[PDB]
RNA sequence: UUGUUGAUUUUGUGGGUGGUGGUGCA
């Protein structure tokens, strides 16, 4: 199709093909839609592929893609009104993803960056997050938005809530979190689980659709590795580390006393320690203005 | 481990003028500023660009140069110190024209424009800012000791003098009182324009020092020990 | 019940002291009920009618009170009501400065897990209470951890000594906000605000680091935000513009069942 | 508001 | 001894006026100034803004004034706008009205240097840093930069390193000139400083540091 | 497409260069 309508071969040709990155871009998202579980490698053969074409395309026809992919940020927004996780699917990570591909995350504003940031936020807040498959979108949403931040490192406030709360969902109350809110008591690991085995923390996305234990501990053991990365590369600048490692502290050392043979914890606990130690907590000093003429 | 007080806001300081006596502050005289007009249009006279009329008037042109008073007011008006508005400058011209310089003034950083203020002043006797709201630049009346606070130290600069530390005398120095010192802005003369008026004088380095380096180096003095940064 | 106590109810009655035990139990109710946590909220607005009318004391006001402020009181749809009486109530000129201190240390220690829109909502809210008690403007900024540069050397070494030896005297399981020591803390939230990811969010975090020029900021202006109002707003960009891209190319987006954008995610 | 070096408008 | 560029060992207050706007032009080549040449310059299409030599003079009169110059421990270097490094003999003595300045610069531009009878000024080959002591010390001056004590700056740096000052002496611009040779940027006063004023302010500590008087 | 001419240009897409440059040397 761009061969047949290069820009060179007639008026307008610049006009179409800017609408080929946008329909390109819908019909990367449809194939991640559409079941792929029987020929996942071919699936992943034609998928980086199209990706590669879109790349492309998106370079001479950016403006096309942002408008594309904004009028998808006014969609999923308006099906998530009326039918709130329903809506979401495999394709809007998939979507979310493709934006980090091609766009700048590293920006304070963007036309398509800032607009998925907020959306996305909104999830991991908004979302009740009552089944492991809510549960494990929310933790692809999480890894994707860390990914937008991997150089600006700024803060998402609803990282911390979801992290909590289903650390706590993970745990189910013990009754010394009130604070933190629940949506599924059903959710609590049972306590014969080995936590000693090498499960996988990868989790594949066509099974998200078609959502038992194990998958349980992979996805928070998934979560976990996202929260340790989170307090590694963001949190340890803020000011207020302490105070935002706290509610986690406390969930972490409720997860080593229940399960002490569950390491994760503990490793995240110690490089919490660790960082406490060394970072210098001051009574700050906002208010000094520099001294006017 | 204190609470922070009603208002952290910086301010600008008052601008410090003659009427007020009881602020501290640091006054330079800079004595023998040779400074004069003649009509050719009015012209500041100066020691390269007019020789053939200065000699016509029968003075000696090496002690005809404002440069020296510009460079000197350049380098004292821009020190930090008039930024902190604890400096009054004073111009004694070697007529005998008392020239008071309000700390707000900015002076343009051109000898040719410069001269083009001194030639307004002069005969206006006063400078008035674009916004029209203060006299800038203002001839008073002599004797400078009038418009100097009631109590106020008074030093020349003397390269015979004893070789002193600016800093060190500036905080054994009183508080209260104030700090006069007269600069000589003359290329070359003896050291007694001011002896009149001063009660003691002081060198500042053992070798020689411009007007605009002395200038410079009293200021940093006073603003290392009155710690204005 | 509650809703219309103070309007439809307690101006008919002949003594309407007699609600005092009601509403104070109304006000004191603490279930496992997550649906019943609301009701001291809304019993707070007859009970401040009768002490308005009839000048009673309710034993420990603003213990209680500092007590009800959490988590779901940002999230609840009657926020704004609750905002309003507290506007009222800070507005008191006999407030202690440990009171106010812990208010805004609680808020700010809750602003760290609300959304942008609650965030939104306090930060102006905090400008007003320390604009309104400078006492407490302390916990922005304490000067004696000031590093000065005319400090002496002993100055330098003493503040290093105190520097290293200081601990955050915040409780935050205390309930009596006089007793919190929160004034002898500082607000590290706000400056973690700071960076929040929404850029006039941070905007508005960068505030408490200028000077505090504005006397006092309309609370109505700010109460009114939510997730849809910043999606919306982006919905509706007035002005377009080419899109920045990554100069950086990744193999695959997605993590395998070379360069993956997403590990940890399978394809 | 004028800062360091500059010198006065010439009109 | 008077300090060269040749000799490295010895201590020494080394300042750099980075961008200085010293150009030259024939109607006879004459300095170009914001206020002399303005028509002119307005059909070049170059905004007299940034047209204006007399802050290197000014610059380099106080620089030369000071008492550390007199005593045989500081030597000036000028980076032309256009690209032209000037060396700058510490013995030197130039003219304090600026017209007579103007004529030495554009005597030293076109000749290249300038003979009196040692070459009193010389243009040098870039880059700066060969010229600049083997184990030296590279500072600029930022007013963002955190304010610092020039007097315990120098006194806590090393005896046998040099110490580099870039000053610029350039109307409006960004403090970016010499970020390339420069390792950190410093404050030397809390509020906006003149380039003149600056270098004055920096010499002091020099001369209070190392006890010249 | 040209001031009557005929593929020199015109439209769209990519695209490099200071260059009838000056000046000092052998």
């Amino acid at each position: 199709i761009i061969k047949a309508y290069q820009p060179k071969l007639a008026e307008g040709n610049k006009e179409k093909l800017g609408k080929f990155t946008a329909v390109l871009l819908r019909h990367i998202i449809f194939l991640s839609n559409q079941n792929y579980l029987k020929n996942v490698q071919s699936f992943k053969r034609t998928q980086n592929a199209l990706i590669s074409i879109l790349k492309s395309l998106s370079e001479k026809y950016n403006r096309e893609l942002s408008e594309e992919c904004r009028d998808y940020i006014n969609e999923m927004q308006a099906r998530y009104k009326k039918n709130h996780f329903d809506a979401l699917s495999n394709g809007d990570l998939v979507f979310f993803s493709i934006i980090g591909i091609l766009f700048s995350t590293s920006d304070q504003y963007h036309l398509v960056i800032t607009p998925a940031l907020i959306l996305m936020s909104q999830f991991l807040e908004q979302i009740k997050f009552n089944s492991l498959k809510r549960i494990a979108f929310g933790a692809v949403l999480v890894r994707i938005v860390s990914q937008y931040q991997r150089i600006s490192k700024r803060y998402i406030p609803e990282v911390v809530y979801f992290f909590q709360k289903i650390l706590l969902t993970f745990i189910v109350k013990p009754l010394d979190f009130e604070n933190i809110r629940l949506d599924s008591y059903e959710l609590g690991l049972p306590l014969d689980v080995d936590f000693t085995k090498k499960r996988s923390t990868i989790i594949p996305l066509h099974t998200l659709s078609t959502m038992p234990v194990d998958q349980c501990v992979s996805v928070l053991l998934n979560v976990m590795e996202s929260l340790d990365a989170t307090i590694s590369t963001v949190w340890k600048s803020l000011p207020a580390f302490n105070e935002i490692i706290l509610p986690i502290q406390q969930l972490l050392s409720a997860y080593t006393s229940k399960y002490s043979d569950f390491e994760k914890p503990r490793n995240i606990l110690n490089k919490v320690e660790k960082l406490t130690k060394f970072t210098e907590h001051i009574p700050l000093a906002l208010q000094n203005h520099k001294p006017v003429s | 481990q204190k609470a922070l007080p009603a208002s952290l806001v910086p301010q600008a300081p008052p601008v410090l003028t003659s009427k007020d006596k009881i602020t501290k502050r640091m006054i330079v005289v800079l004595a023998m500023a040779s400074l004069e007009t003649h009509k050719i249009k009015y012209v500041l006279l100066n020691c390269d660009d007019h020789q053939g009329l200065l000699k016509k008037m029968g003075r000696d042109i090496s002690e005809a140069r404002p440069d020296i008073t510009h460079q000197c007011l350049l380098t004292l008006l821009d020190s930090p110190i008039n930024k902190a508005g604890k400096l009054q400058v004073y111009i004694q011209t070697s007529r005998g024209i008392l020239i008071e310089v309000n700390p707000t003034v900015r002076i343009p950083r051109t000898f040719k424009r410069f001269s083009g203020l001194m030639v307004q002043l002069l005969h206006k006797l006063s400078i008035r800012s674009v916004n029209s709201e203060e006299k800038l630049l203002k001839v008073i009346k002599n004797p400078i000791t009038d418009h100097l606070p009631t109590k106020c130290r008074k030093v020349t600069l003397s390269f015979d003098a004893p070789v002193i530390r600016v800093q060190d005398y500036i905080e054994k120095l009183d508080d209260d009182e104030s700090i006069c010192v007269f600069v000589g802005a003359m290329a070359r003369g003896k050291d007694n324009f001011a002896d009149e008026y001063v009660d003691e004088k002081v060198g500042l380095s053992n070798y020689p020092l411009s007007a605009s380096v002395a200038c410079s180096k009293f200021c940093h003095g006073a603003e290392d020990a009155w710690n204005i940064l | 019940i509650l809703l219309i106590l103070h309007k439809r109810i307690i101006p008919h009655f002949h003594t309407p002291t007699k609600l005092m035990d009601f509403l104070t139990d109304s006000y004191n109710l603490q279930s496992s009920n997550k649906n019943a946590g609301v009701v001291p909220i809304l019993a707070l607005n007859g009970l401040f009618e009768l002490m308005k009318r009839f000048n009673l004391e309710y034993p420990n006001f603003y213990m209680k009170l500092y007590q009800i402020i959490n988590p779901d009181l940002m999230h609840v749809k009657y926020r704004a009501r609750f905002f309003r009486l507290m506007d009222v109530f800070l507005s008191s000129t006999h407030l202690s400065a440990h009171l106010v201190a812990s208010f805004i240390k609680k808020l700010a220690r809750l602003t760290l897990e609300s959304p942008p829109s609650a965030i939104v909502t306090v930060i102006p809210f905090i400008y007003n209470l320390i604009r309104k008690h400078p006492n407490c403007m302390i916990m922005l900024h304490n000067p004696a951890f000031i590093s000065n540069p005319f400090q002496t050397p002993d100055q330098v070494a003493n503040l290093k000594t105190l520097k290293e030896n200081y601990v955050d005297p915040f409780d935050v399981h205390e309930s009596d906000p006089e007793l919190t020591h929160a004034l002898d803390s500082s607000l590290w939230e706000l400056a973690s605000l700071m960076e929040h990811y929404h850029p006039n969010v941070a905007t508005l975090a960068k505030i408490f680091a200028q000077p505090f020029k504005k006397l006092s900021y309309n609370m109505e202006d700010f109460l009114d935000w939510n997730y849809d109002s910043l999606l919306n707003a982006e919905s509706s960009r007035k002005l377009k513009t080419l899109p920045t891209l990554e100069f950086e190319a990744f193999t695959n987006v997605f993590d395998n069942e070379g360069n993956v954008y997403l590990p940890g995610v399978a394809w | 508001r004028f800062k360091g070096d500059d010198d006065i408008p010439y009109k």
